């Protein structure tokens, strides 16, 4: 199979900026090279076909170039609607392959996360389970590292993290991390800490609480 | 002028069995003929190894090479009567009589070691309910599309075998003169 | 006028098999090639196989070869994809894709169909356990405060989390569900000015249509 | 009009039904032409371009007769020309060149077998003139080398058709 | 009588470029001819889609379909002189002169939109050191084994193009009348 590599995997750019993404094939192909655009819960859409043809309903700002092994898709002026994932595909020789795709996100000023730690619920405790939730909201870039410390000790087990997509309005990111323990093991420890390091700060932000 | 003749062939063995019944008894068999036996499937764009769209089999020559020695005793004789309508005598091991004796198309084949051949014209099976077919005509011989695998059987021959106390073995070749039309070659690039 | 409609979302148990359909409209399938593509969640697109509705010739990706079978019914102008011996790995969205109708069309945008979700789970419908999340009494942010609700152990997705039945749809962040122990868990946070709470009461409304259950939780 | 700089080809096909060619008659005579029988002697297929002589980016195609309903798949931009090595290929230049093919049709009797006559006027079989269930005649497969401009063709199809058994109905008054 | 004739073909486009030099200048090119271009590889036991062992190309007809409009100005003219020995004029973009003007095989081709064709006989390349070849003889035309991929180039034509300030584009068809021998079909069973 012909391997398609797209680079970069993830890219950020401010509006009005020109953007170029590339797709390289392990072996040469013809006008059987196409690009697809995909938005979050929508199906992939044929953006550019035959390496440089527009496809119906595609804005002028988009162009594609290349031949041989190397191809690229360019956006003269990036707009918000442009934020999506772009996949190059090669219909030249089966099995037909797709590139990893390049996720294009909107760049914005850096912003620190606003952390919030939440203790378990009484109702939840009655069931014999306890979950401590930590919210890290509205921050940029997406890169963030959260750690949980129970009595100063790192706790990796039972942690489930989830991130939202870049906010439509503010273009920020949000994350939630949940540590789930039993009523017993939870009752045994005094302090629970949600620690997060972000580019925004050298000093890791901490939010903690003690039982009652 | 895409017309083309060639001569096509196949061969297989057959066994008549040793028998115990002292009265003369007969083994009935039949012969259907499909060209899918005769063809290898081609590859790539050309699905069939022979580049034509059309075919019509002019003649069928059916040969009979015994494995039976000349030194073999208990010698017999059979009949060879051409069937062209798919209505067959039922295939039987030991028939009390010979059903093939009073056809117009009966040729006589001696047993066990005697060489035989029939040089004749096929008929396919167009519709099983009607079983309708041409007279002997080269000029208005209709054409058949060369297909992948759904090719028609040609009802060719019913055969008889007087049974013996020894096995009778026959390398039975079938040879066909087949006419062709519409060379249909595909050449993908590179 | 060209359109490819796919069968509805499917939930099936592991070990089972299913048959997906893609019915083309506005064009004849005989005229082109039909393809099925699979995309795992948060994963990339993977081409499964293609068929020529005219001949029935089919091509497959080796990895898919035992597992999937592609067939097509020109009469019905439909293409099918059958998956056998389902596993969780199979869960993903399946797209069927084709083209125009010859005569030099090699274009007409694309028709990767709407896609069909396939979820493979042994789990039974389970209503969500909703737990309110209230602050420990610490100044999280100078004035303002953030509340949350935890929706745990429900199946299948989705669930709807509204605050104050909709009165509060600002500063809300509902995080995508994550599977834990074959059940889904999700959390939604809400930010409001320190002025309003605890003054006004805030409730989060969760609804799980599969279970036909709606819960309301007030935060103290 | 196309964008691919390598030479590419547009495949199309041509089936032929007489129901296109006929108006339905009224009253007792269901078909406007009073016959029971028909057999199409010849088919002449004409090609009038809307394409100017002044048009650049000039091309060339092929014209190879299909008579068995087994068609090259209709494609927009084929890497090659599949019609180049048929026995029935005639050459058509592009964009503005006039073309015609003066030939004999073949209908589609059975799709599984696809069986048909040789070139014979004398034993040309007859076909019942029907209302609407009339057979397609598989006539022609065509190729089009693709260009950066649109090529437009007023394509006439002309048939010499033989007839039999005039079947007129005259209700009274 | 395994002798067989057919007519074989290929076509491809070519671009002569727009130029800036005001003096008349010439673009030299050459034309070699391999049948591996013309053939698709067969599958299964038959490696080549065409069942023959032997071939000899009787004629080569090389066609010239311009994309160039009749409305195009800056009109030119070229030469068409047949090369049959692999000794070529060096392929050049803008030659000061026309090297093809005083060959015996020169035919004149006008530019940009003029139709051209050459209806002639090929010569392969037997040994590059010697470059030896037949006279014009159908009867003692030698035979060539149909091979898989190692088929010989046929040195056919050297061409000239007077350069212009516009691009000149030509759909160049090459057609060959090729004679054949020794049909070699393989039919594996089932």
């Amino acid at each position: 199979n012909i391997v398609m590599t797209q680079s970069p995997k993830s890219m950020s750019m401010s509006v009005g900026e020109r953007v170029t993404l590339s797709c390289k094939a392990s072996e040469n192909v013809g006008t059987f090279v196409f690009w697809y655009q995909q938005k979050p819960e929508q199906s992939p859409q044929l953006l550019i076909y035959g390496a440089s043809n527009r496809y119906t309903g595609v804005p002028d700002r988009f162009t594609g170039s290349g031949s041989a092994t190397d191809f690229t898709l360019t956006i003269n002026n990036v707009q918000a609607e442009d934020f999506v994932d772009y996949y190059c595909g090669q219909s030249y020789r089966y099995p037909l392959t797709f590139a990893a795709g390049t996720k294009l996100g909107l760049k914005r000023a850096d912003a620190a996360p606003t952390v919030s730690i939440f203790p378990p619920s009484s109702e939840q405790l009655t069931s014999g389970g306890a979950s401590v939730v930590c919210f890290l909201n509205n921050f940029y870039p997406k890169d963030i590292n959260v750690k949980w410390k129970i009595d100063g000790s790192e706790r990796q087990n039972g942690v489930l993290n989830s991130w939202t997509d870049q906010d439509s309005k503010d273009s920020t990111y949000s994350m939630s991390s949940t540590l789930t323990l039993t009523k017993d093991e939870y009752e045994r420890h005094n302090s629970y800490t949600c620690e997060a390091t972000h580019k925004t700060s050298t000093s890791p932000i901490v939010k903690s609480f003690n039982r009652n | 002028n895409g017309i083309f003749n060639t001569r096509l062939s196949c061969t297989f063995g057959y066994t008549v069995k040793a028998t115990t019944v002292r009265t003369p008894s007969w083994a009935v068999d039949m012969m259907r003929f499909n060209i899918n036996d005769f063809v290898p499937p081609g590859g790539g764009t050309n699905k069939i190894s022979i580049p034509f769209e059309y075919y019509r089999i002019r003649k069928v020559k059916v040969e009979f090479w015994p494995c039976s020695p000349i030194t073999q005793g208990d010698r017999g004789v059979g009949s060879t009567a051409v069937i062209l309508d798919d209505n067959f005598v039922t295939k039987a091991t030991a028939l009390t009589y010979d059903p093939y004796v009073n056809y117009s198309s009966r040729h006589t084949i001696p047993q066990p070691f005697s060489y035989h051949s029939r040089y004749f014209t096929p008929k396919p099976v167009l519709d099983s309910t009607i079983d309708y077919f041409q007279p002997n005509n080269k000029r208005n011989q209709l054409w058949l599309r060369l297909q992948t695998s759904a090719n028609v059987d040609h009802v060719g021959l019913g055969i008889a075998f007087e049974n013996s106390t020894y096995d009778q073995d026959y390398n039975i070749r079938v040879t066909m003169y087949v006419q062709f039309r519409e060379f249909n070659l595909k050449d993908p690039p590179l | 006028q060209v359109q490819l409609q796919q069968s509805g979302a499917e939930l099936v148990r592991p070990g089972v098999s299913v048959k997906i359909s893609c019915k083309g409209s506005g064009y004849t399938f005989t005229d082109y090639a039909i393809h099925w593509v699979k995309q795992s969640h948060a994963k990339s697109l993977e081409w499964i196989g293609l068929i020529s509705t005219y001949y029935g010739d089919a091509t497959y990706n080796q990895n898919f070869k035992g597992e999937a079978t592609m067939t097509v019914d020109k009469s019905s102008s439909t293409a099918y994809m059958e998956l056998a011996r389902l596993t969780s790995e199979d869960s993903a969205i399946y797209y069927c894709a084709r083209g125009p109708f010859s005569r030099y069309d090699y274009f007409a945008m694309d028709n990767w169909g709407q896609g069909t979700s396939v979820t493979v789970s042994s789990a039974k419908t389970t209503p969500p356990s909703v737990y309110p999340l209230a602050p420990g009494s610490a100044a999280q942010t100078n004035s303002m405060v953030t509340l949350g609700c935890l929706v745990k152990g429900y199946f299948p997705e989705p669930v709807t989390v509204t605050w104050n039945s909709g009165s509060l749809s600002s500063g809300v962040h509902t995080f995508p569900a994550v599977l834990q122990s074959d059940l889904y868990t999700l959390s939604s946070s809400v930010t409001v000015p320190s002025s309003t709470w605890p003054s006004e009461t805030v409730t989060c409304n969760v609804a799980h249509p599969a279970s036909s259950t709606k819960v309301d939780k007030k935060i103290v």
